[PDB]
């Protein structure tokens, strides 16, 4: 078992960590006060924590994360709500003033208030892990903190920690719906340490969350804290290879050379697949070859860009609870054998299988019926350029008019960045409809 | 397959620490014997058996109530021990309760019952709580720091949250229990810089200090309310071989003893002797029974004691073999006298009272062989050093020893009933025959064939030829008079006793593979192929004088009674936890007595004449 | 005398060592704890062939566990013959393979290999003739493909005269459980036709029909999956430490199953597989225990032979058996079938019979053969590498940790001239 | 924000704790401190 | 009747020298007070080499105990085996050698050389006929690099025909605990060139090294690397107080090992070394104790014996073993490893058999060699004295108790010097 902490930034970043804590804990059995009530003595001693905590010696296990956000109103309901004995008070910093969603003011003003502490508090986690695999960072690019902070991390830890497998799970603004009115600007403009020293960043949309919520869940009128739930548990198989034993153990640098085929293409999807509500849960069978067919359906994607219209070229399917290896192989022949699904000519091969042999645990209250097999796809496909596209064309049509500018350049921020991240994206659009022509 | 019925029993196992123990009630005695723990009567014969447990237990811990009795076995290291619960009532398992691999070093109770501390291994220590009432765990910590080394050993208090260890390295550490967070916390006990290495713990009736007994000869006691010394042992004068058992009594006194047998009864303040009373062997365990007029003492060459606290007057009620017993013979013609043999020791008992009338010592030596010359003028023993030596019937002195008779060891031998010639196995795989004169004890031929090592020796009863079970699968049918061979019998089984039917015309073989057999003297055939006991193999057996039945033991640590002419079962055990070596009809046929790997002497009132 | 230590290497070579080391352990008769309580002594006297001595009897396994994460070490040792194995062999390293060749073979296998080269080069010299190593790993992941070939290299230096045979998981057809495969497979036999002499290749997806379509076992583990190989494995090493009358060791297979030297990739193949209802209704007699194992659904590697020629041919038989029915058996396996047989060597039989069968059973098999429908297994990985390799794919995480675009050419011309070797016997 | 962590005291399953990733080979093959290969058995050394 | 003065000097070597004195207590059977109770009268038979007799037969050791302050002095007096040692042996100053070889040699320690050189008088004169003294002196420090060696230059001006052994802990490059470390070493080794028979360097850092990856212990303690010192301690002693096949004093292995008059830096290092976890796991004969010694995990003087040649090597052994394995394995190692040797000595080895092994097991061996390779534990510290004499560093406190800076040169060309005669002899 390795190690890998989890730099949340962004109001967006701790309260899908407030949703994956409150998970994590959960699977190994540690309290909100931070102790587990059973000793390592008792159990013949199970350190599946040691991913995410660490023992002080008291039992006080220990969330491995840094909570940052500049503004200090979602960092203090966290010393002050039931998760507040679990963190540690150096772990969650904040500062005073708000990035105000505004990318010039999380990476050159504000920013550089709170960036000395952060890398000392990384420093500190570095150090007494012995097999740090990844940097799991949580944020959204659609907002401040989210937008900047974060691409002043990407810099500094390739500098510090250099290749410790930088991932990103990240949160896209949606087509349609949209929480702010500057969100294009900051979205693309961050993107470029992205496509820099950022190995995997995964993707999701918070429009797609809520159909999923709807029509698979059966909840009308749904909040933020399902759509936080949702991304736990894609954590939770991506991670639970490094915490729990499987047929097929699949470490988090398998995961890189398995999805990445080029330096470029670094994005995958996430789709997990038997996401159903305990109503509708007495009445599916749910053996393994339905919610292999799932994640290769449009309505339960996680991200609005279909897959139909694109080719996949890598898609890791990791598997959980009583997944049986034959149930696999013939759920794997029988959806390569379809049209729409299609495959580019430059991977023959397919799919890269993770089993695993723990069920996925349910969070009380929580919306997620208990399911005995479960799956977490993660794609890589060409039509996550519509995705891309939809807010360049966003992007273009505000800013050839100098629209929301004078608060960007005015926080020391040069003009000319903005045309940089403008060429820096007709790039990776390029390569990825590049990627996919078909050389016959 | 009618059970015979068990009277008597010869058996302790000394070199467990704490083990003799007398429950509350006063009237039996409780100590381990194996993987099972016995309760002989006070004042009486009768006994009982607490079955269970795999491997040897290492441990006992009765209750103050006398109601729960525990105990604690040692396993393969990886493996994983088993903490047995009872109840002296009904004598009948009620927990298995297993967590600490490798094995266990002591257990304590708490003072009215509801938790057991079961400190094990030198592999995997770890402290940890008992249930009584849940059977099942609560805490769990290190019993030792990173720094200092192991413990081994355990102790409760007047008050139910103190949990007290020492160590061989020096962990004195004052818990204190948690029961709604779950956990303990240590503190360690500043004794200034006097670094020792202690294995008893005994504490005052009113809480007041609690008592170790050191390698080096010392007596500690300490505080458990302000977590330091109080006062250090005898000045000068110190003890032996360190202080393995402490009992401190209802008064400031406190009965110390030693690894030689210097039982003392010292005050607190100098920690000098005021009674002594020397013992033979380590003291290994100080009970008290109840009120402490009447303190019963354990020794690890195991002999259990009876010492009158006011006068200080002892009476040897126990007697056994501290190593593993092998070969029970008797005299020719009478059945009242034993020749038990083991490691470092030959013994012989009378039968109706058993009662030790001679004891012959060679020092640090094994003899894996035994016999008795039908003159009843010689006891012939054959040592793992490669000398025959022969010992007078009484006083016990060497009439003569034949210096280099086997090379690797001298295993298996027998005498003629010419008082003459001692046939002679050994562990290379030779036959010898020695010439037994008044003065000389030479040798005649070497008859050399068995290729691994040499079991069993036995002599037909007017004497023209011998059979010789051997460890690579032949048993020859050597012909003694003219020094040469008859037989070539052969099986894939690792023999391990042969046997002579009266009127000889067959002998029944036994072995590795349960497959008691019958053979013939006449061109080796098999004959039948009896099942022995399912579970291991069978090492000894013993045809009544008058071929009717023989009796049958083994790996299975269980006393098997078989007839001949059929092959019938009137199968019995219940007998004693450890690997039954060999057994033997009384000349008389009115016992069967067998011996085992753990020191245990049982004997059976023999049915069918 | 006859000696072979066991180089498990990989996640797939441990779980496989794992059941391979079970399967010892019941037939030559060891507990978890490493102590004999078998019944026969015609099942000790040549223990030392697979395992060691330690003291009170207490034979110890003659394998070198390597694996570069330290995650299926743990799964070995809390297995349930995982209590045998000496904590020495035991050498693993920090950060995994990946799967990744390079990783495991260049840059992280480098530090390793001079570990683990020092604990065979003790388990080596207490032998008075070793015979030769065999090596249980998997051709599709990483430290098993590639610091397992690096083994190999380095031992045919060390050790250049003894039968150094490699128990492989060479790539399934259709089932795909690694995107990386394809060049993991290419780069690991480019270092195992010129470094070994018996490469015995073991399909995944031939061993699904095998559980289904012969076994009927509708929920198949991998465990089931890896006792059919350790069968097999057990099967080879037979004349070697149980008595037979006619015998034959690893060499005398080696000697007879490659006629020309780089042609060493054969097929392993167990006879008695019966599902569980359609056991009472067959006759346990060596006409059917021949055919089976010629059969092809019983061929655990996917190859279909009836797609070849089949140049040399093995039954290394087991059990009490009559001398007349394998010499009229195999005769009418060739005679009858005429045409599945290179006729340039007059008669390809290397009957074998032993005398102890394999617990349970009475009757025994182990088909290893030499045919030219090996070259489909290596066509296959063949078109996938040079559509991988056409634009160039994943290689940004294979030249990294350094390696050169020259060595994939080089790679890629050993496996088509492997290929063509056979096209050029296949007529 | 309260709604992660209310109904935490109501659990729904309990937890099988069998499938785990408890480690062996760090806590079996290394042992703290004794040197016991070149000592003597000593006190209490019962052997199976 | 040949007897040794145990001298031991410094917290180290008191420290090592009580642990030397618990090892032989148990192999001797000496309880902690002081009475006979081992079994065997092969133990009593050889109570006079390290022991002396006292009121009421209680054995009592012959050492003098000697350093500056009373600190270590009550650690070794209020310890598990420490009331067998005499209450007048305990002779100490209270000032302190606060680290400066100047503060045991020319100064403070030289008051005290007076009063601990009549209890060795004393003691010397207790005995019929000695054989030498030992001593347990830190080479980096105070009174074990000073004053330590200020008692080993007296004792041989009184008594020059009897050997003098010393056991030293020189400073280790990487585990570093006091910064003047390279200023004792190198005013230490003069006079331990001109003034010894035997220098047995035991350095901390191999010491922490065995103690990791071959007694594979998760945290030593300095109670059990001493012990590790004292078994070596009590290997070459042994066929001094125990019987033999082929017995070897003190002096046999010193005539058979120093070829050259200077030439006696060696190296320690015992056979049977396993960890708890391995133990029963692994058999104990002769042909791998020789594998155990002639390596570089147990050579606990940290030093690459491959990057030298050994001039001549010996091997204590002792335990219940034949006489021809023994000398096979002692013949196999010098033709394997024929560039390990030097030529111009036919035979390298040396052989000694004890019988009575320690008490625990029953078969052990010492390993003690001349290595042309310890001029690289000489090149380090004088790495470690160029760069710190030429800018005159820390030495206002050597010059403060008396001591000019041409005493400083000298030492440094004359442990250059000690490299240089090593270097010689290479081929
Ligand atoms: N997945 C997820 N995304 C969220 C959540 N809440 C907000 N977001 C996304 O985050 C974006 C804004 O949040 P942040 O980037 O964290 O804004 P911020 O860090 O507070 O920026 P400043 O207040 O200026 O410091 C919105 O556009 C949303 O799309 C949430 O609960 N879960
Ligand atoms: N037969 C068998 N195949 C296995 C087993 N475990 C994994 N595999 C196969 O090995 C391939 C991947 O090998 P991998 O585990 O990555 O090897 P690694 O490089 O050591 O990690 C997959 O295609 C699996 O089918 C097993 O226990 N038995
Ligand atoms: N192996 C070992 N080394 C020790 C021990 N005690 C001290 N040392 C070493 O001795 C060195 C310091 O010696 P020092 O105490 O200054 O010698 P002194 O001034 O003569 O007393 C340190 O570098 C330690 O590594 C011990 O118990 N065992
Ligand atoms: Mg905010």
């Amino acid at each position: 078992m390795r190690e890998c902490i989890s730099v949340h930034v962004g109001q967006a970043g701790v309260q899908i960590g407030n949703a994956c804590w409150e998970l994590y804990c959960l699977e190994h059995g540690i309290q909100p006060d931070g102790q587990m009530p059973s000793d390592k003595t008792i159990g013949g001693g199970d350190d599946s924590f040691n991913t995410f905590f660490s023992e002080t010696g008291a039992g006080k296990h220990v969330p491995r994360a840094v909570f940052v956000d500049l503004e200090p109103t979602v960092i203090d309901e966290v010393r002050t709500g039931t998760y507040r004995q679990l963190f540690h008070p150096e772990q969650l910093i904040t500062g005073k003033e708000d990035a105000a969603n505004n990318y010039a003011r999380g990476h050159y003003t504000i920013g550089k208030e709170l960036i000395d502490l952060v890398l000392d508090r990384i420093r500190k986690l570095a150090d007494q892990c012995t097999g740090l695999q990844g940097f799991l960072i949580f944020h959204s690019f659609g907002g401040g903190t989210g937008s900047g902070f974060t691409s002043l991390l990407m810099e500094r830890l390739s500098v510090d920690y250099g290749k410790k497998s930088k991932l990103e799970f990240s949160i896209y603004p949606a087509p349609q719906v949209s929480t702010a009115v500057v969100e294009p600007y900051n979205s693309i403009l961050t993107t470029h340490t992205t496509l820099e020293h950022s190995d995997c960043a995964f993707m999701v949309d918070n429009e797609a969350i809520y159909d999923i919520c709807r029509r698979n869940l059966d909840i009308e009128r749904p909040t933020y804290t399902n759509l936080n739930r949702l991304i736990g548990q894609i954590v939770s198989s991506i991670t639970a290879s490094l915490r729990f034993d499987g047929a097929l153990n699949v470490d988090l640098t398998e995961f890189q050379t398995n999805l990445v085929p080029y330096p470029r293409i670094h994005f995958p999807l996430a789709t997990y697949a038997p996401v159903i509500s305990a109503e509708k849960a007495y009445h599916e069978q749910l053996s393994v070859a339905e919610i292999t067919n799932a994640c290769f359906e449009p309505a339960n994607q996680m991200v609005k860009c279909d897959p139909r219209h694109g080719k996949y070229m890598a898609c890791c399917l990791l598997y959980r609870g009583d997944v049986v290896p034959k149930d696999v192989n013939a759920a794997i022949a029988t959806i390569k054998t379809k049209r729409t699904i299609q495959f580019v000519d430059w991977c023959p091969t397919g799919f890269k299988v993770g089993i695993n042999y723990q069920p996925p645990t349910v969070v009380p209250g929580g919306d997620l019926a208990k399911v005995q097999r479960a799956v977490c796809m993660l794609s890589n496909t060409t039509a996550i350029a519509e995705a891309w596209a939809r807010l360049d064309h966003k992007f273009d049509l505000m800013y050839a008019k100098r629209a929301f500018v004078h608060w960007y350049v005015g926080e020391g921020m040069e003009e000319g960045e903005f045309s940089e991240a403008r060429e820096d994206m007709a790039a990776l659009e390029k390569d990825y409809e590049e990627v996919g022509m078909d050389s016959v | 397959a009618v059970e015979l019925e068990l009277e008597a029993v010869i058996g302790f196992n000394g070199h467990v620490p704490t083990g003799l123990k007398c429950h509350p009630d006063q009237e039996h005695l409780v100590y381990p014997l194996g993987c099972t723990i016995l309760i002989q009567a006070i004042n009486t014969q009768e006994q009982n058996f607490l079955h269970g447990h795999g491997n040897n237990v290492s441990c006992v811990a009765i209750s103050k109530s006398g109601l729960y009795i525990a105990s604690g076995q040692v396993t393969f290291m990886g493996f994983k021990a088993d903490i047995i619960l009872w109840d002296y009532k009904k004598r009948e398992l009620m927990a298995r309760l297993s967590l600490h691999k490798g094995k266990i070093e002591a257990l304590a109770f708490s003072p009215n019952d509801m938790y057991l501390v079961s400190l094990g291994g030198p592999d995997d220590g770890s402290v940890v709580v008992w249930s009584i009432a849940k059977r099942e765990a609560i805490c769990g910590s290190p019993a030792a720091g990173l720094n200092v080394g192991n413990a081994t050993t355990v102790i409760f208090s007047k008050c139910r949250d103190e949990m007290f260890v020492t160590a061989g390295n020096g962990t004195i550490r004052v818990w204190e229990l948690d029961l709604p967070n779950r956990k303990i916390w240590p503190t360690e006990c500043q004794t200034g810089q006097m670094k020792r290495i202690v294995m008893s713990i005994s504490m005052a009736n009113d809480d007041s200090f609690f008592y170790l007994g050191t390698t080096t000869g010392d007596i500690l006691k300490m505080n458990p309310r302000t977590k330091l010394l109080a006062d250090t042992g005898p000045a000068k004068d110190k003890f032996s071989l360190g202080v393995s058992a402490i009992c401190c009594l209802k008064m400031g006194g406190l009965l110390v003893g030693s690894g030689d047998g210097l039982l003392v009864f010292c005050k607190s303040p100098s920690y000098k002797p005021i009674k002594k009373i020397q013992l033979q062997g380590g003291i290994t365990s100080i009970t008290l029974r109840g009120e402490g007029h009447q303190f019963f003492v354990g020794t690890e060459e195991s002999h259990i004691y009876r010492v009158n606290f006011t006068n200080f007057k002892e009476t040897l009620i126990t007697t056994c073999h501290f190593e593993s017993v092998e070969d029970i013979v008797f005299p020719f013609g009478t059945a009242e006298l034993f020749a038990t043999c083991a490691k470092k020791d030959i013994r012989v008992w009378h039968t109706l009272t058993n009662r030790e009338l001679l004891r012959i010592t060679v020092p640090n030596m094994t003899c894996h062989g035994i016999d008795f010359m039908r003159d009843g003028k010689s006891i012939i023993s054959a040592w793992d050093d490669g000398r025959i030596r022969a010992f007078a019937p009484e006083t016990g002195r060497l009439m003569y020893v034949i210096n280099n008779a086997h090379r690797i060891g001298v295993t298996a031998i027998a005498t003629t009933s010419d008082c003459k010639r001692v046939i002679s196995g050994g562990g290379e795989g030779e036959v010898r025959v020695w010439h037994i004169g008044h003065q000389t004890q030479k040798l005649e031929e070497a008859l050399k064939e068995h290729k691994s090592s040499v079991s069993c020796i036995r002599v037909k009863k007017s004497n023209e030829e011998c059979v010789t079970a051997s460890t690579d699968g032949t048993c020859i049918i050597w012909d003694l008079v003219r020094l040469r061979r008859n037989q070539m019998i052969l099986a894939n089984t690792l023999f391990q006793c042969v046997c002579y039917h009266p009127e000889e015309f067959q002998i029944i073989t036994s072995g590795t593979d349960r497959k008691i057999a019958y053979w013939e003297v006449f061109d080796g055939s098999v004959i039948r192929e009896l099942d022995g006991s399912l579970s291991g193999a069978v090492n000894g057996m013993d045809i009544t004088v008058e071929g009717v039945h023989f009796v049958t033991g083994g790996n299975d640590h269980l006393v098997k009674v078989w007839d001949y002419n059929e092959g019938e079962v009137t199968h019995v055990g219940v007998g004693h936890s450890g690997n039954i070596t060999r057994i033997r009809i009384s000349p008389g046929n009115q016992y069967i007595v067998s011996v085992s790997a753990d020191g245990a002497i049982l004997r059976w009132k023999y049915p069918f004449p | 005398m006859r000696e072979i230590v066991h180089l498990q290497a990989g996640q797939c070579g441990n779980q496989i060592g794992a059941k391979f080391w079970e399967v010892i352990s019941d037939e030559h008769g060891i507990d978890p704890t490493g102590t004999y309580h078998g019944d026969s002594d015609l099942q000790l006297e040549r223990i030392n062939v697979y395992y060691n001595e330690a003291t009170g009897g207490k034979y110890v396994p003659r394998a070198v566990l390597v694996d570069l994460e330290p995650g299926t070490m743990d799964s070995v040792r809390s297995g349930p013959f995982g209590q045998i194995f000496r904590p020495d062999n035991f050498v693993f390293g920090q950060s995994g393979a990946g799967n990744n060749w390079a990783k495991g073979h260049y840059t992280e296998g480098a530090e390793l290999v001079d570990s683990v080269l020092d604990v065979v080069r003790k388990e080596a010299e207490s032998c008075d003739c070793l015979q030769g190593f065999q090596l249980t790993h998997s051709l599709g992941g990483g430290t098993g493909s590639g610091m397992g070939t690096l083994l190999i290299s380095k031992i045919r230096e060390e050790y250049p005269d003894r039968i150094m045979n490699t128990f492989s998981v060479v790539p399934s057809p259709k089932v795909s459980d690694t995107v990386v495969e394809p060049y993991n497979a290419t780069l690991s036999v480019h270092q195992l036709v010129e470094n070994t002499d018996e490469t015995y290749c073991i399909d995944n997806e031939a061993l699904y029909d095998i559980c289904f379509r012969t076994l009927k076992l509708t929920t198949p583990t991998y465990g089931d999956l890896n006792h059919l190989v350790s069968a097999t494995m057990s099967g080879v090493t037979t004349c070697l430490r149980f008595p037979g009358q006619l015998n034959a060791d690893l060499r005398k297979l080696a000697v007879n199953m490659v006629p020309f030297p780089r042609l060493h990739f054969f097929m392993p193949g167990f006879a008695p597989l019966t599902s569980r209802g359609s056991q009472q209704y067959r006759a346990l007699t060596v006409p059917e225990l021949t055919q089976q194992m010629f059969d092809a659904k019983n061929m655990m590697a996917a190859c279909d032979p009836r797609h070849g020629r089949y140049l040399t041919v093995a039954a290394v038989f087991r059990g009490r058996m009559s001398m007349k029915e394998v010499d009229e058996q195999m005769l009418n396996v060739q005679n009858k079938n005429s045409s599945y047989f290179v006729e340039w060597i007059p008669n390809n039989v290397k009957t074998a019979v032993c005398d102890i069968p394999p617990r349970g059973l009475k009757m025994s098999a182990t088909f290893i053969g030499n045919s030219t429908a090996i070259q489909e297994l290596f066509k296959r990985i063949s078109e996938q590498f040079t559509a991988m390799f056409r634009r160039k794919a994943f290689l940004h995480w294979y030249t990294g940790e350094g390696m050169d675009e020259m060595e994939f050419t080089e790679a890629e011309s050993n496996m088509n001239d492997l290929v063509s070797e056979y096209q050029q016997y296949q007529d | 924000s309260s709604v992660y962590g209310r109904r935490i005291d109501q659990p729904v399953e309990p937890l099988n704790r069998d499938h785990g990733r408890a480690g062996h080979v760090k806590a079996d093959f290394y042992r703290k401190n004794d040197i016991t290969s070149i000592k003597a058995p000593g006190f209490g050394h019962i052997s199976p």
